[PDB]
């Protein structure tokens, strides 16, 4: 059957599948019923025309039969059934006939979804040759066994295909393609920077290996597109009136700015995860207590990352509002960089049924039960679960679907963890959910005046002269302030003047602190 | 001559396609032959109604290639008869393989313009109100432009009032970037 | 309920046109209407000659 | 039947 | 010949045959797949007549229907008929059996089987695992009124064929898989250790290497058991109270089987949070070996409407029931109500049913032992719904330094010498601790540096209040 | 005034008539009604006789 | 039965609306079409929209 | 089923609501009919429409 | 109009069946009407006092 000797490079989506495929298919053919059929998905295609182009390139040494899409179909009754006995009588004839049971006769039909309803039953009522699913099928199979040729398979979405015809024996194979891991994806850019890299002109200063990893879950195209653009780009500069001129320069080189320059611009992955609008400013150290709560936060990641007595740990830290409570709990997350992480918060969930509020976070929680462990953050409890003190009232049903997947252990042998912050402790007593949480955090409000100038140095809104101006007068209130506020409030004195902040400024303040 | 003529708005972003889609169109032969880069397949633009599309998408392919523009209405490719659907659609790609196959590196690129897509190409999954597998005209389209048979030098520009109901298989990049 | 479905279904065309020329056959059994008539049309004259 | 569709045709001109 | 399943078998062929020997015209037997079904066709058949033709027909009943396989839909039925018309002096019967069975053929099939021409004498009869796909007309009365062995007989047909697996693993494991589906990786049992990129290397033994099941692994089994997770550390034997409940309750799951007139036994259990009861209550259940087990468990129905929580509990339960005895567990009823303290609310048609399930009797001779965990009562001595239950049980927490050092002694945490640190006060600090809440407390401690492990887990000790 | 005031004679859908039991027909129904002055202007250019359309419970 | 209010009112836009205004486009429509009376008869009248009970469709 | 008894206001107006009319309006309706006899059967006499079973139609 | 007929109606298909009955009455020039045990149509009990406020709002 296989004439020829190939190079696998050429699909660079990874050679794991490549050569799993190639044991199982392969294997009865070249040197037990064979194999006849083939089908796979991934969901962006993401080089399926590669690969069926390459191993047709490869395997045959014939062209094997194409098909765009339903193109058998016809309005004339059972020809669109001729269609197929077309190409299936020469494999047919050859096996009988010929009786070598040569078997480079192969076909690429794709999008069997387009093809195929998986009884017919879907799109309701239809013609009765509108969907012709038994002729093919009785074709391969039905009258005989026919293990002389190879049909192939491509569809993006399988789902609509998958129950009714892939049962086995028509074919009990199915794989997918998935996109590409981190190196994955260097070889394939390496791959299409192959032909630039082959030349000098191209490509200095290129730092692929960074490029890849700026890529969370690219796939595909869009890597090749950036450097579609990327060239573009380059061939831009030159392109200059009604005619815009490039003169003949071979002086061109994509250097990173281009990859870089196209990297935001033109290409957006399916999935991307971001702490912009959680992170304004960062964090500041304003004294010890910040680094307390990441020691012990630290502490507590690397106990659920060693140990597995105890596959969840049940943590929140509380503390007065405005305090930088949200976005520490994603910088910690950061630094803990395991594998999966998901922020949920109620912003996502907004005016959602309470019902489709917690089957929002059903989701996610099984998402990271899929990895071997992760760290989920949920904020604003109380805005969650929609408490208001004025009478009580919430949301039951998000509170129990909150808490006891707090309880819960998920498969054994992966572990994970959760946490969550609140501007209250005490309706969370009442309301008996911190019993279920093992630790708890106190994170304060600036109590003092010193760590709070020390605050505004790392800040470094205000000089020296009106630094020591507020010294004087500021300490003695023994403030009970949060800090988000504190970045609110001087910007709100900062636009009276340069000259006038303080009669602003202070006397804004005293507002705040009783 | 294109001479900056008619548009009246948004130079930047003639300039990022022009940059984007017509570099592979205005080089020097030699330059890409160093290259394996392919032409881009398609373009597809959007946005709010009365807001000037149409105005370039004419002006576009109009004046800028040399060649005649194919329009297609929106829905005007179909018809009842289950094969007529996608055998109007190779009509439209006929001449500009068979050139390819003659002649390889250049062509007269004759170029699609699709309009309203919204209504003619939505995701496969949805036969709500349909109940017909005649939605899928699209899995001829994209089955057709990249294809096994790989075809350079056509160019096919999208567009809609609605970006969000097209089914982003055909919106990965090569097919539309 | 409360449904509604409105709905539409395509069309299977019928066999017999491989190429519309098969109508010539017409245009035969016309001829053989029109080739047919003046032989006896002078036969039973050229009888009567 | 393009076999008889051809035939009712052809064979008929031949006739 | 047909193992088991003796009196569903000793009622079905005395009113069917008995009548042979207005006569039945169809009788059509529902049972779960993987029951024999090909052997008890023949089987049935094969009694009725000596040799009566067995005609077989094929899985794809229905067809388009306008003008092409409805005459043979209608043909089979017809070749009988003529039998039929011919001989009227005597009774005349043909079996026809249809396995695993649009419009007209569902009309077709009803009008032959009944007609203006009674067309009885034959019978015709389906078997299918599963009730809803068939049609409606055949169940009102009138016209329708794994096998391991069998698949050690599945190798010897698959794999007879073909330094071995063993005899006996890919007949138990079926857990999981089918043998009818199972023939992708025994193919691939060449290409195994056949890809080395290989003239010939020497010929192979039929050799078996990881093709048990993981070359194909999608399958049909319905396994559906998980009861290992809820006890993910055993339960260790801290102290007398320990033994006493368990054989407390032990003895309600074996009175239970030789008990009469009490075919229910409601037990609540009742400790505080952070003393584990729920595995607890699993091991007891897996002390008394049951035909089969089902736990009720919150974790499986987050987020759903009360009545289909409610629904949920029924459809495990009536499982139960219709196994001839069986013990089930609910856990954590507080959260299956719903239940919130800060104003009083909850689920209110969960408590109903569950309170009504505690009193309903099984139907006339099987037994169960309910138990039910409670983080606290008073809330239930509140909802009036103790009194159903009975014998309930108080699990302690820890009291005594004694108990908590023995405890750590069965798991061994600390060595000994460290272990004198804390244990330089027994009684100088007194403890209301469970068990969950100390042992998620040891790791955090032990997590911490050598130095002050046992400085930081007494001052966390100390923490809740000793 | 699309009947007495200008010289054409209109083509007027009356609601609904445009919809058919096939897919395509009845958007085909539209181009059957431009069609009859979309030439017009092609053969006559800029000048041409007034084509009008009343739609009616266009809602 | 054939026409209740059209106002996106009794479910999802009536029940298939579209049909009443057909038939008040018709009555009423760019034609005259003066030479006909049609009969209608109800048991619960007020269900129907003002658009067709308005002088001169039916007075 | 089929016959439940309808009620006239704008909304909630029914799902089942546009078989009845029909079956009536075949019972007394315009050109009459004398070539008939129909049965109901049922075990809800009171949900029946009071105008289905009114003299003449099911008298 | 008694509750012993309309049992197991839900609120709004109480209202409807009286005001179904009073625009019967509507139709008569002296009409003479029942409402019997008025506690248990609008249903009334003194423990959380709890009833229905349409029924009562239409009545
Ligand atoms: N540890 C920290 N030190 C200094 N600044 C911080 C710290 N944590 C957060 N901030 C600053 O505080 C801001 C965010 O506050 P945060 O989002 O936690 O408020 P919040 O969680 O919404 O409060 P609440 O939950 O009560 O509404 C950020 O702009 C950030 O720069
Ligand atoms: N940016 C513009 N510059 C000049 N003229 C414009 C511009 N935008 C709109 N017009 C006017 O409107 C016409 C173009 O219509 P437009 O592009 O808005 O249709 P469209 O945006 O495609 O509508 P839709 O997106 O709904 O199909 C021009 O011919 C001109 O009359
Ligand atoms: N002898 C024992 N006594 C108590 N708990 C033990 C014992 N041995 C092991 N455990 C542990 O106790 C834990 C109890 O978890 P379980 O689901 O019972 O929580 P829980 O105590 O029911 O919580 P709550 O009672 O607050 O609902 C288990 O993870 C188990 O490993
Ligand atoms: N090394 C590569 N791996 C995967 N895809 C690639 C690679 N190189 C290029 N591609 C691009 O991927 C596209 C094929 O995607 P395909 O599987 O056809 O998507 P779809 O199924 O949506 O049509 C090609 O057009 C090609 O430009």
């Amino acid at each position: 059957n296989p004439d020829w000797n190939f190079e696998k490079m050429g699909i660079g989506g990874l050679d794991k599948e490549f050569s799993d495929i190639f044991r199982r298919a392969f294997a009865s053919r070249v040197f037990c019923k064979h194999v006849k059929g083939i089908l796979l998905y991934g969901p962006p295609g993401c080089g399926k025309t590669l690969l069926a182009r390459q191993i047709g390139k490869m395997l045959n040494a014939r062209e094997p039969k194409v098909v765009n899409g339903p193109e058998i179909l016809n309005k004339y009754v059972g020809e669109s059934e001729a269609n197929i006995r077309k190409l299936f009588a020469d494999a047919e004839e050859e096996q009988r006939r010929l009786g070598a049971n040569s078997g480079l006769h192969i076909i690429i039909f794709d999008e069997i979804d387009a093809i195929c309803k998986q009884r017919g039953s879907m799109a309701g009522s239809t013609g009765v040759h509108d969907t012709v699913v038994n002729q093919l099928l009785s074709k391969i199979d039905g009258v005989e066994q026919l293990n002389n040729i190879l049909v192939i398979g491509m569809t993006n979405r399988p789902d609509l295909i998958d129950e009714a015809l892939l049962r086995p024996g028509r074919l009990e194979v199915k794989m997918e393609i998935g996109l590409p891991d981190e190196k994955g994806r260097l070889q394939i850019l390496h791959i299409h920077t192959a032909r630039m890299r082959g030349h000098q002109l191209l490509s200095a200063d290129v730092d692929i290996k960074e490029l890849a990893v700026e890529t969370k879950n690219f796939s595909g195209a869009e890597l090749e597109g950036l450097v579609r653009a990327a060239q573009s780009t380059a061939m831009n500069r030159h392109i200059i009136v009604d005619m815009e001129k490039a003169e003949s320069l071979q002086v061109t080189r994509g250097d990173f700015l281009a990859s870089l320059e196209n990297d935001i611009k033109p290409a957006f992955g399916t999935n991307q995860e971001d702490y912009a609008s959680y992170i304004m400013n960062g964090i500041i150290k304003w004294g010890d207590p910040v680094t307390r709560v990441l020691d012990d936060g630290e502490l507590l990641v690397q106990q659920t990352k060693n140990s597995d007595r105890t596959p969840l740990v049940s943590v929140l830290l509380e503390g007065p509002p405005h305090s930088g409570k949200t976005a520490l709990a994603a910088k910690i997350a950061e630094e803990s960089n395991f594998p999966f992480i998901k922020i949920c918060s109620p912003d996502k969930m907004i005016g959602f049924s309470e019902t489709a509020k917690c089957q929002a976070m059903k989701k996610i929680f099984d998402d990271a039960y899929k990895s071997q462990l992760s760290c989920v953050v949920v904020d604003d409890i109380e805005r969650l679960l929609d408490y208001v003190p004025i009478g009580p009232r919430f949301s039951n049903l998000v509170l129990q679907a909150l808490l006891v997947l707090l309880k819960k252990a998920p498969p054994q042998g992966r572990k994970l963890l959760i946490i969550g912050t609140t501007s209250r402790k005490d309706v969370l007593q009442e309301m008996e959910m911190l019993n279920a949480f093992s630790t708890t955090i106190h994170v304060p409000n600036i109590a003092t005046g010193e760590q709070l100038l020390e605050a505004l140095e790392l800040l470094g809104n205000f000089k020296d002269k009106e630094r020591t101006t507020i010294a004087q007068q500021v300490k003695g209130k023994k403030v009970w302030i949060g800090i988000k506020k504190l970045l609110m409030l001087i910007e709100m004195s900062l636009q009276m003047d340069p000259e006038y902040r303080v009669r602003k400024f202070l006397a804004l303040l005293r507002e705040e602190g009783a | 001559n294109f001479e900056k003529m008619g548009i009246g708005g948004l130079d930047k972003e003639f300039s990022d396609i022009f940059r984007r889609a017509f570099a592979s169109r205005v080089f020097p032969p030699e330059i890409v032959e160093q290259m394996g880069c392919k032409h881009v397949k398609g373009i597809l633009l959007y946005g709010p109604p009365g807001c000037g599309k149409t105005l370039l998408a004419r002006q576009i392919g109009k004046m800028l290639n040399a060649r005649e523009p194919k329009v297609v209405n929106g829905p005007e490719i179909l018809n009842k008869y289950v094969g007529e659907s996608e055998a109007n659609i190779r009509k439209l790609f006929a001449d500009a393989e068979e050139e390819q196959r003659r002649l390889g590196a250049n062509s007269g690129l004759h170029i699609i313009i699709f309009d309203e897509i919204d209504a003619i190409c939505k995701q496969r999954g949805s036969m709500a109100g349909s109940t017909g597998v005649h939605d899928t005209v699209v899995n001829q389209l994209l089955s057709k432009i990249d294809g096994v048979e790989q075809l350079n030098n056509i160019l096919v520009i999208g567009m809609t009032n609605r970006p969000d109901l097209i089914d982003e298989a055909l919106l990965r990049p090569g097919r539309l970037e | 309920m409360a449904e509604d479905a409105d709905m539409r279904n395509e069309l299977e065309e019928m066999q017999r046109r491989a190429d519309q020329l098969a109508d010539e056959s017409l245009e035969s059994t016309r001829r053989m209407l029109q080739l047919v008539e003046e032989s006896k049309d002078a036969g039973i004259r050229t009888l009567v000659m | 039947a393009l076999s008889e569709i051809e035939t009712r045709h052809s064979e008929i001109i031949k006739l």
